[PDB]
């Protein structure tokens, strides 16, 4: 029963500000102190700071004094953090968690991501990845999809429907100059190809897009 | 209020006997009158056996020597029939030492029965150490000794009855039938056990321990959830069916969740008729039961003990105190919930302890009660409490209290801890009372006082004091006189037919301190007049006249304030001794001082 | 009222409650405010001077603005305020105060462990040989300073508790199961923060077996509650794990055995054993009451399913205290012991000392959600987690002057250590 | 201003095997209170941290006792006993003790495996890509041990470093192999400029690079 449930992703430009929330179930709110942490893909974890539901006590990381500003609502059991002036520092997943003197952070929210660009909604481009030649390491093929220029974050890559995803590698996308790009490699039996059909399967919903590339030879 | 707790009779026996652990009157037909004391770790005589434990004979008419301990048993221990010597016998079938005999002590008639609640003995069997009690009933004045132990019987294990200590409660019936309670039969279930005198001597054949005594009396064994409760934990016997067989009262403490219950059995055929429960968890409610009639109505009425009753102060402190509850009963019945409950005051003073009928002790047509807290008292030594039967049940208010003369020793006196009233040692028609202070091996005597109550009168004639109007003399010159009278009834049941009384008039008494007094007896010239009177028991308002006068002084100053005058009687403290020396008592509900008023116009 | 001739001299028509004066130069004299003034009577005149209140000592209640950083020392911690109160009082008029109550985060915790161990509690010594270190783990997780101590008992060692055959009193059980012999209370393990110490010593310790259902762990409990030094308690939260699968004896049972000399309330231990279950009474309920509570010791109850009926009843007579259904072979207990202490330490009941032969006491409570109390309901707040801050409000009231001195009584919340002194001072002159 | 040193970044330990991982720290972590505060956290991936560890030694609720916790004043070693696939992850060590609180940099721990040598395959910009003016040449790099890879990109015989852009996978939890995706992005123009394009991986199961390759004329 003791759940911290977050608020969902949120995209937003240089220079604006954000407000996070928290809700607590489970256990008396104002009992614990509410723990914020900061993680950056390549900085770890960060502490930023904490607040007493009860009072307006606060501790805060003197490195986001001023950047990071917290209050919480007894009424609705939540707890709030604001992010101003974003830049790309301060692009991460933000966790809130539960602390006492005596112990610290038993339980973690599921996270919020903030993402900080002026990029606005992009579909992905989907090109086929035919090979230069038929040559197979062994009784098998390797075929791709090249997925690029997108934004925001999820996009999902299948093959055929979902029938095929043994032997699959789809990898984590990369920031092309303020867009996302991203492949897929499906290993395939050489008999099945190009005797069978593959296709990839590209779905970005917050652009509502469905593609499909047939790869053909060459 | 009419015991003679000022030079009560103090028995004693052996140092840490606990000589006074239960008590007993006895008279073998018409008056060999005897106070009995069982002393349950005495030493006695018995081929080696530790403490056994006697009962002390107490002959009442004083004595050279005191008390002289009955023999029940002069053998030690039988020895084991299954190998009297055959390769290594040597074994005893019974264990003596240590048995408690003396822990209960009653008597009817020329029959006395002492029990030993903690007597074991192996069985002829595999060996064990059954606790199974036993007691001894001597007949006719001595002329039989009888054992009967029912709860050693052919069942011998907790299972069974081999945990009985059938006798660590017993009471005779009106018609001297035995009844035994047994704690711990059956996983300590607990069993009432009942034989007719006649029954055990039938049935009496001390070759064989186990005597199965025909038409014996048993509460069957019910079903395990009944376990642990400790029927015959105390025992009464009284009248709460309809017909003449007294019936049985059995306290069972543990019984109902460890909340208690008091039975009461049909003494006919020992099936069950009464419950009462306990309030209080763990309270001890039925640790001991006493069964008499205090309202007037023929009826018998149940009195139960509690000791261990915690309650709250005012203050909201928890503490333990003990509780007695009243339950009357009616021609329709008894009244499941009590009429009265009584209340201990002193922390850890366990007022519910014990319990006696004290018959009718004030001999004003109402059964009164003792009740004890053995703890209770200034200084943990013990107390017991006596309180008066009225029309409309027992008084919840006590008409004396006792307390043991003597300072406190090292260890307590467990003063009141046994009681046995409701029986007349002396010659007065009023009954007595003994209670047992055995922590320090004494058992006290106490005896029901002659009760005389009077009512005075007191009345000025010419209320007005007129200094001017003078109309007697004494010496040359006249003075103004007044008229006092008063009067005195006075009357007792067994008191002697006429009663000295001496009476004292005090003029100008609220001037005690040492000033000028305006009243003077014409006789003497003087404020104060003390005399004597002879009262008759049915007489008349026996009355007597005198003259005062003010003083011939227009010289004495306060004129304003008035003369103040007091009768005050006290029942002669001379020349008063009868059948066994013990002089009367005033009723303590009769007026002895009367004050009234003269004023100076 | 006043209204049925009352007159008197000085410090008796003033010592007369409420309304009744008398100006220093119909239906009665000296008998209201508003009808006896009122038929002329000048204000420099009478003599009605009365009570005050007096906040000598009250550190406030220690609030967490330092933050989750700092570690308050124990001797910081400050959960009722005021400490010590002083109060004027005259006969009649009520001086009522308010009591804050702050329940603190973290608290040092003796716990000692006191288990049946007759034949009927044979397999829960097996399951218990880990208790000591996976309960120290879980106790952690609730304090920073824990200690655990263990004692066990069984019986008095007498008729006819025990069966005394020379055979039975080595082994009490039967044939192939091997027992201890029987005794009162060994104390195992007096308080100690090394939990691999309980384990080590837990599965040393051998099963006895005895006669009777009924154990006499009251024997055990009482001598766990008044043996200071040599248990182990600290001045901390006190918690006594009692647990057993039977019923128990108490005061009046001695008698089967012909004790009857009631219990002490006084340490006989040696060697860790209770010497005296020959010689001194079982206590009675009240006793333990006593003893507990004049030791701050919180019980819990850890019983199996079979005698729930009768520890509830037990609780019900314990002040501050606890019971939770233990399993077969006690494979709950560490749920149980949390699950316990979660209740004891969320419910506050405030405890006064002895007042005099004239002097009342009112409690009313002040609960979080509105929730308020009233008489013996006055003195309990319930569902209090950790920071709750509760207020209670208390009025003395004396009848007449009864000492001319002062009594300095504590109220105190059952558990704690921590009191408030309520130093009265009484005024029996005129002015 | 209090500095956690966890000084090994990643740990390959075979399935079954115990490790021990280490933190150190600015200042002692040794209270007054004989507490030492200094806790532990499990980061499994796409998931938020769990506890493990709360005072040095002590183990959080539905922990496994395979997780054992010690160290000095100032040292601090968190071992565990048979490293299971459910025990892959980050874990991170932090002080509260002081304001501010800090983490450690965490240690990655994954499972040890037999070497593996990647399946390099190469794919040309595809004539839909050509058309938009852009040019996309792709390497996948697919299951192997170590995690442990690197690429250069040749065209026309001459390393280049440009328009490269990788990503890895973490490691696979069926196999333990990890895949590498490298992709030089030109312009159409200046691809049309060239004629091969190669990416060599430098991967240890090797000693000569594997070396795939697109040559854009031929047919
Ligand atoms: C005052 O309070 C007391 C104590 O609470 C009350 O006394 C109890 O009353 C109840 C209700 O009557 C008793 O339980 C019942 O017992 C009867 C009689 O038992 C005897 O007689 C049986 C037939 O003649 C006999 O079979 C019994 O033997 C059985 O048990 C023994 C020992 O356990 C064993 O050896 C055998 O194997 C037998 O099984 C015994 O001698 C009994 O017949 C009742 O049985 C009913 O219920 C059971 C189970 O629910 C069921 O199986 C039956 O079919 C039947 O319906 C019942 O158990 C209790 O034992 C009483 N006495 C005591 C001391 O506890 C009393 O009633 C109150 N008085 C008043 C006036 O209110
Ligand atoms: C006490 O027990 C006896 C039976 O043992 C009951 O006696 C019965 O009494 C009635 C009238 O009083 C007779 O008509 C019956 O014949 C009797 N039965 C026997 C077997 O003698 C008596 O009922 C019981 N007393 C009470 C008050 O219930
Ligand atoms: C009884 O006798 C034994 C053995 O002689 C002795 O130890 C004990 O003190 C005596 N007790 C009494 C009460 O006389
Ligand atoms: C009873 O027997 C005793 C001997 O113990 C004897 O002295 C006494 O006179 C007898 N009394 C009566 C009343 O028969
Ligand atoms: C036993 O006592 C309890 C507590 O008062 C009561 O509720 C119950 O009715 C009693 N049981 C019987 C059979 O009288
Ligand atoms: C009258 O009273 C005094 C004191 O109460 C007392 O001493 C005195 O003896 C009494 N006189 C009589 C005759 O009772
Ligand atoms: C706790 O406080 C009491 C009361 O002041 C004191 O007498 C006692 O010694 C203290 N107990 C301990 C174990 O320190
Ligand atoms: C309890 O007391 C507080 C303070 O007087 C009050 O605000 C609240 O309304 C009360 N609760 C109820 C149910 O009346
Ligand atoms: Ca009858
Ligand atoms: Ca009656
Ligand atoms: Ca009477
Ligand atoms: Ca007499
Ligand atoms: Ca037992
Ligand atoms: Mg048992």
């Amino acid at each position: 029963q003791v759940h911290l449930q977050q608020s969902g992703a949120e995209l937003m430009k240089p220079g604006a500000s954000v407000k996070i929330s928290c809700k607590a179930t489970g256990y008396t709110f104002t009992s614990y102190w509410i723990e914020w942490v900061k993680q950056r893909p390549g900085h770890g974890l960060e502490w930023l700071g904490e607040i007493l539901p009860g009072s307006g006590y606060i501790h805060y990381n003197e490195k986001f004094k001023g950047k990071a500003t917290f209050t919480t609502d007894t009424s609705s059991n939540t707890a709030y953090m604001q992010l101003s002036s974003l830049t790309s520092e301060d692009s991460a997943v933000y966790y809130c968690s539960r602390a006492l003197a005596l112990y610290a952070m038993d339980y973690w929210g599921q996270g919020t991501s903030v993402t900080v660009s002026s990029a606005k909604t992009t579909p992905p481009s989907v090109y086929p990845l035919a090979p230069g030649s038929a040559a197979q390491t062994n009784s098998m093929v390797t075929l791709g999809c090249l997925v690029k220029g997108y934004f925001p974050e999820p996009v999902t890559v299948t093959w055929n429907s979902g029938s095929l995803s043994s032997g699959v590698h789809t990898f984590p996308a990369v920031l092309q100059s303020d867009l996302y790009t991203l492949s897929s490699s499906v290993t395939v039996p050489s008999s099945t190809w190009p005797s069978e059909t593959v296709t990839c399967n590209v779905a970005h919903p917050a652009s509502s897009t469905k593609v499909d590339k047939k790869i053909v030879p060459r | 209020f009419n015991l003679d707790a000022e030079a009560p009779a103090v028995l004693s026996g052996p140092p840490g006997s606990f000589f006074g652990f239960s008590v007993e009157f006895y008279r073998p037909g018409t008056d060999g009158v005897s106070v009995l004391v069982g002393a349950p770790k005495a030493n006695t005589s018995q081929p080696g056996v530790l403490q056994g434990g006697a009962v002390y004979l107490c002959p009442w008419g004083a004595s050279p020597t005191q008390c002289t301990p009955i023999e029940f048993d002069s053998k030690g221990s039988r020895l084991l029939e299954s190998s009297l010597s055959s390769s290594e016998g040597e074994e005893p079938v019974e264990y003596k030492s240590l048995q408690w005999f003396g822990a209960t002590v009653r008597a009817h008639g020329s029959s006395i029965l002492a029990c030993a609640p903690l007597y074991s003995w192996r069985t002829e069997k595999e060996p064990l150490s059954d606790p199974v009690g036993t007691c001894y009933l001597s007949t006719d004045n001595f002329t039989r000794i009888l054992e009967y132990a029912p709860c050693r019987s052919d069942f011998s294990w907790a299972a069974g009855q081999g945990y009985c200590q059938g006798g660590f409660s017993a009471e005779f019936t009106k018609t001297g039938r035995v009844v035994l309670g047994g704690p711990g039969s059956y996983f300590w279930q607990g069993q009432i056990l009942s034989a007719t005198q006649e029954q055990i001597a039938e049935s009496y054949y001390p070759e064989y321990l186990i005597n199965l005594v025909q038409g014996q009396l048993q509460t069957r064994q019910a079903s395990s959830i009944y376990d642990d409760s400790y029927l015959g934990y105390s025992v009464a016997v009284g009248e709460f069916s309809g017909d003449d067989t007294e019936d049985f009262v059995a306290g069972v403490p543990k019984g109902n969740l460890t909340y208690g219950y008091v039975t009461i059995l049909n003494g006919s055929d020992i099936r069950s008729l009464y419950n009462f429960s306990g309030e209080q968890m763990a309270s001890y409610f039925g640790y001991a039961v006493a069964a008499t009639d205090v309202n007037g109505d023929g009826l018998d009425d149940l009195l139960v003990g509690a000791p261990l009753l915690m309650d709250r102060t005012p203050d909201g402190r928890p503490q333990e105190v003990g509780r007695v509850y009243v339950y009357l009963q009616h021609p329709a019945g008894i009244e499941p919930t009590p009429t009265l409950t009584l209340t201990g005051h002193d922390e850890f003073g366990r007022f519910g302890s014990s319990l006696t009928p004290l018959g009718d002790l004030d001999q004003d047509g109402y059964n009164d009660v003792a009740i004890g807290a053995p703890f209770g008292g200034e200084t943990q030594q013990g107390v017991v409490f006596v309180f008066p039967g009225g029309p409309g049940g027992l008084g919840s208010k006590p008409s004396q209290v006792l307390q043991p003369l003597w300072a406190a020793s090292h260890t307590p006196d467990f003063f009141g801890s046994a009681l046995r009233g409701g029986r007349d040692l002396d010659g007065n028609g009023y009954p007595d009372l003994i209670v047992g202070s055995f922590g320090v091996d004494k058992a006290v005597v106490y005896r029901g006082r002659p009760i005389v109550s009077a009512s005075a009168s007191l009345t000025i004639f010419p209320a007005m004091f007129n200094p001017e109007e003078r109309s007697c003399s004494l010496e040359g010159n006249p003075v103004a006189c007044i008229n006092l009278s008063f009067c005195l009834n006075a009357s007792g049941k067994h008191v002697a037919d006429s009663i000295g009384f001496t009476v004292e008039l005090q003029l100008d008494w609220q001037k005690q301190k040492g000033g000028v007094r305006r009243a003077l007896f014409l006789a003497s010239r003087q404020a104060t007049l003390t005399q004597t009177l002879l009262i008759q028991n049915g007489a008349r308002e026996d009355c007597r006249e005198m003259k005062i006068y003010l003083r011939n002084e227009s010289e004495f100053r306060d004129k304003l304030s008035p003369i103040h005058i007091a009768l005050n009687f006290s029942l002669d403290p001379q020349a008063p001794v009868d059948s066994h020396g013990l002089r009367p008592a005033l009723h303590y509900q009769s007026k002895s001082r009367i004050e009234d008023k003269a004023q100076i116009l | 009222r006043c209204l049925k001739a009352n007159a008197k001299s000085c410090g008796e028509c003033i010592q007369a409650g409420p309304n009744c004066g008398w100006c220093t130069n119909t239906s009665a004299r000296c008998d209201d405010l508003e009808a006896l003034k009122k038929k002329g009577c000048p204000p420099d005149d009478i003599e009605n001077p009365r009570g005050s209140k007096d906040i000598k000592k009250n550190k406030n209640v220690t609030n967490r603005s330092k933050g989750t950083a700092e570690k308050l020392k124990p001797e910081d911690i400050h959960q009722i305020q005021p400490q010590q109160l002083v109060l004027r009082l005259r006969s009649g008029e009520p001086q009522t105060f308010t009591l804050k109550f702050k329940r603190a985060e973290d608290y040092p915790i003796d716990l000692y462990y006191l288990m049946d161990l007759s034949y009927s509690m044979k397999d829960d010594l097996e399951n218990v040989k880990s208790l000591g270190t996976d309960l120290m783990n879980e106790m952690r997780r609730i304090t920073s300073d824990f200690r655990i101590g263990f004692g066990s008992f069984v019986e008095k060692t007498v008729m006819p508790y025990i069966s005394t055959t020379p055979a039975k009193l080595r082994n009490p059980c039967t044939s192939e199961q091997n027992c201890t012999t029987p005794f009162s209370y060994k104390n195992v393990l007096s308080l100690t923060n090394k939990g691999e110490v309980f384990n080590e010593l837990v599965g040393k310790q051998r099963i006895s077996g005895n006669l009777d259902s009924p154990e006499g762990g009251f024997d055990a409990i009482m001598q766990v509650a008044v043996c200071g030094s040599l248990i182990g308690w600290r001045n901390v939260t006190r918690l006594l794990v009692f647990s057993t699968d039977a019923g128990f004896h108490f005061a009046g049972d001695g008698k089967l055995g012909g004790i009857v000399l009631p219990n002490d309330g006084q340490c006989h231990l040696e060697n860790n054993m209770y010497t005296m279950s020959h010689y001194y009474d079982y206590p009675s309920i009240a006793h333990l009451v006593q003893k507990l509570s004049e030791n701050n010791i919180q019980t819990i109850f850890a019983v199996t399913e079979e005698f729930q009926p009768v520890y509830k009843e037990l609780k019900n007579l314990i002040p501050k205290s606890a019971v939770g259904t233990l399993s077969a072979n006690s494979s709950n207990v560490i749920q149980l012991i949390i699950d316990a202490y979660n209740s004891l330490s969320s419910e506050v009941i405030l405890e006064n000392g002895k007042l005099s032969e004239g002097v009342t006491i009112s409690y009313k409570s002040y609960c979080k959600n509105g929730v308020n109390g009233t008489g013996e309901n006055g003195r309990k707040c319930s569902n209090i987690s950790i920071g709750d801050e509760v207020q209670f409000e208390i009025s003395i009231t004396s009848n007449k002057c009864p000492k001319k001195d002062s009594d300095s009584f504590k109220i105190r919340p059952l558990g704690f250590t921590e009191e408030v002194e309520v130093i009265l001072q009484y005024i029996c002159e005129c002015e | 201003d209090i500095v956690m040193t966890q000084a090994t970044p990643s740990i390959p330990v075979t399935p079954g095997e115990s490790v021990s991982i280490s933190c150190r720290s600015n200042k002692s972590l040794l209270h007054s209170n004989g507490n030492t505060y200094l806790y532990w956290f499990l980061q499994r991936p796409g998931q938020s941290p769990r506890l493990l560890i709360f005072r040095m030694s002590n183990l959080a609720s539905g922990v496994p006792d395979r997780f054992s916790g010690s160290g000095s004043g100032t040292a601090f070693t968190l071992r565990i006993s048979r490293v299971e696939a459910a025990d892959v992850g980050i874990y991170f060590c932090l002080q509260h003790l002081e304001y501010p609180f800090t983490f450690g940099a965490g240690t990655k721990l994954e499972l040890k495996r037999a070497d593996a040598a990647p399946t390099v395959s190469i794919f040309p910009p595809s004539s839909e890509q050509l058309t938009s003016g852009g040019a996309s040449v792709v390497c996948f790099l697919n299951n192997f041990y170590p995690k442990d890879i690197n690429v250069k990109w040749k065209i026309d015989g001459s390393e280049r470093q440009n328009g490269v852009l990788n990503s890895w996978t973490d490691q696979d939890s069926k196999d333990s192999t990890y895949s590498m995706s490298s992709t030089l992005t030109l312009t159409k123009d200046e691809y049309e400029r060239h004629n091969s394009y190669t990416c060599e991986a430098t991967h240890k199961t090797s000693t000569s690079p594997i070396v795939k390759s697109f040559n854009r004329n031929e047919c």
